[PDB]
């Protein structure tokens, strides 16, 4: 989602905080946004 | 040794030295404020000999005092499209400090060039220590130097007299690789035994992660370090001190 | 001189197929052009490459478009 | 000479463990069903990476020398195995036209089809097995050897009877581990439409169906340029 | 093959007097690569003007250079009683570099 | 502090060679750019070699092919070896990037 | 949606790619979310 | 290739030896008495 890497664990390790909340925040509203999609795509789903 | 290092080359003519099988602490290179510049953009600078990575380098050369800007991911500047260019995704820290109290002859160095003409920029980490003439103009350059025929390599004159602005400066910078083969080098935090059948916090030569730790049955292959998930995630991990 | 601009041809590209299971012989589909900016077959859905039109006529077994339908068979 | 390249040509990208699952990639491979030089000495180029394979009755290949001038005037890297171990270093020798200093680095460690891949940093990648031309068939190359010297290499002559050339090219490969974990047969993805078809379902397998997999786009034959009517000359004379 | 004309051969002046030294090319020399050297008798080398423009590190604002192309001129607005020396002037525009026969001053 | 020393200098028979010593003090002669002069007696100045501190070096055509500069970063010294030398090779041989001028006479 | 320009090739040529590639970040975020409400609306209409 | 808002063309004949004295930071007669060029000039001069 452009951030450094995918683990999140990593980035931690690799990064003190004040510096990861620019590239956790980068995965966050990444990750978030698959879910909804896949929430919706459920619901959807789930009339029919 | 390489700190310490009595001599430096150009920044053209940049040092790359390899690093490998070490133990790193880097602590002397937190409390040690001789280094005026330091700079750590891959990872915390703090936290550096609690990680460690399959690969280090370490790039050695002198340059002006001013130039240290033109030393940054993306950094822009003569010294960064003639004589050497960081990579985009920087993985290390930048080490640079002043030499005056060294590298300063009393009627001024010569001793340090660098290459201001580059029909093309250097890639990251590239290297060209080409000494040919430069065409300035568009005559064919044949092999008289001087009108169209200017010499890309120019010296810095550091006399000790010089503003800091202009001050030579001694800069080392360190590349880290963090890939899939084993690590040459890793931070002292001493390992402990293997444990089975606990949720406990792990961390295997510098992978981390946190689970019940089992043996297997998985035939891995003699060469094969370790394995991961359909998630691409971690599904086994093999002890460095134990196959 | 009034030069009209139309975005030169592109289109999906499909793949005819019987099962793997039974052959490998396979045909695309070329949405919506003339073909001749690239034995072969036209269709009112797009270009055909590989298989051959027949006068004959059978149920569907693969649509393709506007009434056309592949198969495999003799 | 020519032959056609059926299937071999594959590699563990790296050294990650797998099991049963089709994995998708993209790295430097030999395509399938290439060209592929036959032999009986010369000097080759090396522009990406050659996948060299040698059957083996007499093992008279010994190595190859793989560089930019291969002389001096720069450093070049070597492989030789003389009766007793695999000796590998990167020095400028004075070299002959085809024989059977100043460097940093150095490691020293027709039934025979020893199989070689080279990449650049550095890689080794191989494999040995038993035959009896080129066999069709499939077989996976093990990793045995990374080397750090980053050398500028452009071309290569084999060290020595017949030996194949190959050449990798960027493509994008499905890979099937096995269950005990080894690459057991894998497929292009641009070979063909019916290929192009598996890597979009990911599978070995099609239903009897229509599948969209890429999309076709004339390209622009040139770019063509048009500069506006120029306007009038004014006192600059 | 630059062929640098000097003139006059001889010049006499008086002490306070402005001398002025003509140097020319038998081809246009580009961005002024003219060099002046003033070379005091039983002594060696000494460089006056460089550029043609630029004078060179401690010498005398007395001496001034001129010209551009196939001219260069030397001017020096009040003669010094050790001034009376042999003046070359060296054009380095091409890879023979070449300098000029010398413009002698007397008394 | 500096100074460019001159030596190497004598009388020579016709077609014979000849090498040069240019001792260079508070210098770096790889460092900076060196050339020799000569001046035959009663003429002008005669560029004859240039070399450049990386290490490229030209020749006049009077002394191409004939004419050889090199230096000694192990000594700091300038050296101009000359051969098949002739009588319209005398000239003063001063050293400069000047130095004290070497007579050659042959 | 908050890039310098609509138009792909301009942030192309007039931004300096580290620079620029920000910028593509907004509009592949901007239209990307475009689509998403396209397509589900269209799966809703659809069902309909 | 390109251009500016605007374009200043000057004329005049000088002798040969003050055709040194138009350029920046020049220092003459024709330079303090006649005609100065500024430092930092967007331009240049022909003489033939
Ligand atoms: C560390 O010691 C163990 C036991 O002797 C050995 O097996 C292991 O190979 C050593 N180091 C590594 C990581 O190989």
């Amino acid at each position: 989602f452009g951030a450094i890497s995918s683990v999140l664990n990593d980035i931690l390790s690799r990064l003190d905080p004040p510096e990861a909340e620019v590239q956790i925040d980068r995965l966050i509203t990444g990750r978030l946004q698959s879910l909804q999609t896949y929430v919706t795509q459920q619901l959807i789903r789930a009339a029919e | 040794e390489v700190f310490n290092a009595t001599r430096f080359a150009s920044v053209y003519a940049w040092n790359r030295k390899r690093i490998s099988n070490c133990v790193a602490d880097y602590s002397v290179l937190y409390n040690s404020a001789s280094f005026s510049t330091f700079k750590c953009y891959g990872v915390s600078p703090t936290k550096l000999n609690d990680l460690c990575f399959t690969n280090v380098y370490a790039d050695s050369f002198v340059i002006r005092g001013d130039e240290v800007r033109q030393i940054a991911p993306g950094q822009t500047g003569k010294i960064a499209d003639y004589n050497y260019k960081l990579p985009d995704d920087f993985t290390g820290c930048v080490i640079a400090w002043n030499s005056n109290n060294l590298d300063s002859k009393v009627g001024g160095n010569y001793n340090y060039l660098y290459r201001l003409f580059r029909k093309s920029n250097l890639k990251p980490f590239e290297r060209d220590i080409s000494t040919e003439i430069y065409q300035a103009g568009s005559t064919p350059c044949n092999g008289v130097e001087g009108f169209n025929c200017y010499f890309p390599l120019q010296s810095y004159g550091f006399q000790p007299t010089n503003g800091v602005g202009y001050q030579p400066y001694r800069v080392v910078v360190l590349s880290f690789e963090l890939l899939h083969a084993p690590a040459t080098v890793c931070g002292p935090k001493k390992s402990t035994n293997l444990v089975k059948n606990k949720c406990v916090n792990f961390n295997f030569n510098g992978l981390t992660g946190t689970g019940v730790l089992t043996e297997s049955n998985k035939k891995f292959l003699p060469f094969q370090q370790f394995g991961r998930d359909i998630a691409d995630t971690t599904d086994a991990v093999r002890d460095p001190q134990t196959l | 001189e009034i030069l009209d601009i139309t975005p030169c041809s592109f289109g999906g590209v499909s793949v005819i197929t019987p099962g793997t299971n039974t052959s490998n012989e396979v045909a695309v589909l070329y949405q919506d052009v003339n073909c001749t900016e690239v034995n072969v077959f036209q269709t009112r859905a797009g270009c055909l490459i590989g298989a051959e039109h027949v006068n004959n006529s059978y149920e569907c077994d693969i649509p393709i478009g506007a009434g056309i339908c592949a198969s495999y068979q003799t | 000479a020519y032959t056609n390249s059926f299937t071999r040509g594959v590699y563990y990208p790296d050294k990650v463990f797998r099991s049963s699952v089709l994995h998708s990639t993209q790295d430097l491979f030999l395509p399938f069903f290439s060209n592929v030089t036959w032999f009986h000495n010369p000097v080759l180029p090396f522009n990406d990476g050659v996948y060299f394979a040698s059957t083996e009755k007499s093992n008279i290949i010994r190595g190859w020398i793989f560089g930019t001038t291969l002389d001096s005037k720069t450093q070049s890297l070597l492989i030789v195995n003389n009766a007793t171990n695999v000796v590998i270093k990167v020095c400028e020798f004075q070299f002959c036209n085809d024989p059977f200093n100043n460097c940093t680095f150095e490691y020293v460690s027709f039934k025979n089809l020893r199989e070689f891949v080279f990449k650049n940093y550095f890689k080794i990648y191989s494999k040995h097995t038993p035959i009896n031309d080129l066999p069709q068939g499939f077989s996976a190359l093990e990793p045995l050897v990374d080397l750090p010297i980053g050398i500028n290499i452009t071309r290569f002559q084999t060290l020595l009877a017949a030996y194949y050339v190959g050449y990798l090219q960027p493509r994008t490969f499905l890979l099937k581990y096995n269950e005990n974990g080894t690459i057991t047969d894998a497929v292009d993805c641009a070979l063909d439409p019916l290929s192009e078809t598996k890597c979009t379902l990911k599978s070995f397998t099609v239903e009897k169906g229509i599948y969209q997999t890429s999309n076709f786009r004339v390209q622009p034959t040139e770019s063509i340029v048009r500069f506006p009517n120029i306007t009038n000359l004014c006192p600059f004379g | 093959e630059i062929v640098l004309t000097q003139s006059p051969g001889t010049v006499s002046l008086s002490p306070g007097e402005r001398a002025t030294l003509s140097c020319w090319a038998s081809q246009s020399v580009s961005a002024s690569y003219l060099a002046w050297y003033q070379q005091k008798p039983g002594q060696a080398p000494r460089l006056l003007i460089y550029g043609a423009s630029s004078r060179a590190t401690g010498i005398p604002d007395r001496f001034s250079g001129s010209g551009s192309g196939t001219d260069f001129t030397l001017t020096i607005s009040r003669l010094e009683p050790e001034d009376f020396a042999v003046y070359y002037c060296q054009q380095y525009g091409t890879t023979p570099r070449t300098f000029g026969g010398g413009t002698k001053v007397e008394i | 502090q500096v100074q460019l020393q001159q030596w190497g200098a004598g009388l020579l028979k016709p077609s014979e060679t000849l090498s040069l010593s240019c001792a260079v003090y508070g210098g770096s002669l790889s460092g900076y750019y060196w050339s020799w002069i000569r001046q035959p007696p009663g003429k002008g100045l005669e560029w004859i070699g240039e070399i450049n501190h990386f290490g490229s070096t030209g020749y006049n055509p009077s002394l191409k092919s004939r004419v050889t500069i090199s230096v000694d970063t192990s000594k700091s010294q300038f050296s101009v070896k000359l051969s098949s030398v002739t009588a319209a090779d005398t000239a003063v041989y001063y050293c400069a990037r000047w130095g004290q001028g070497t007579m050659v006479t042959v």
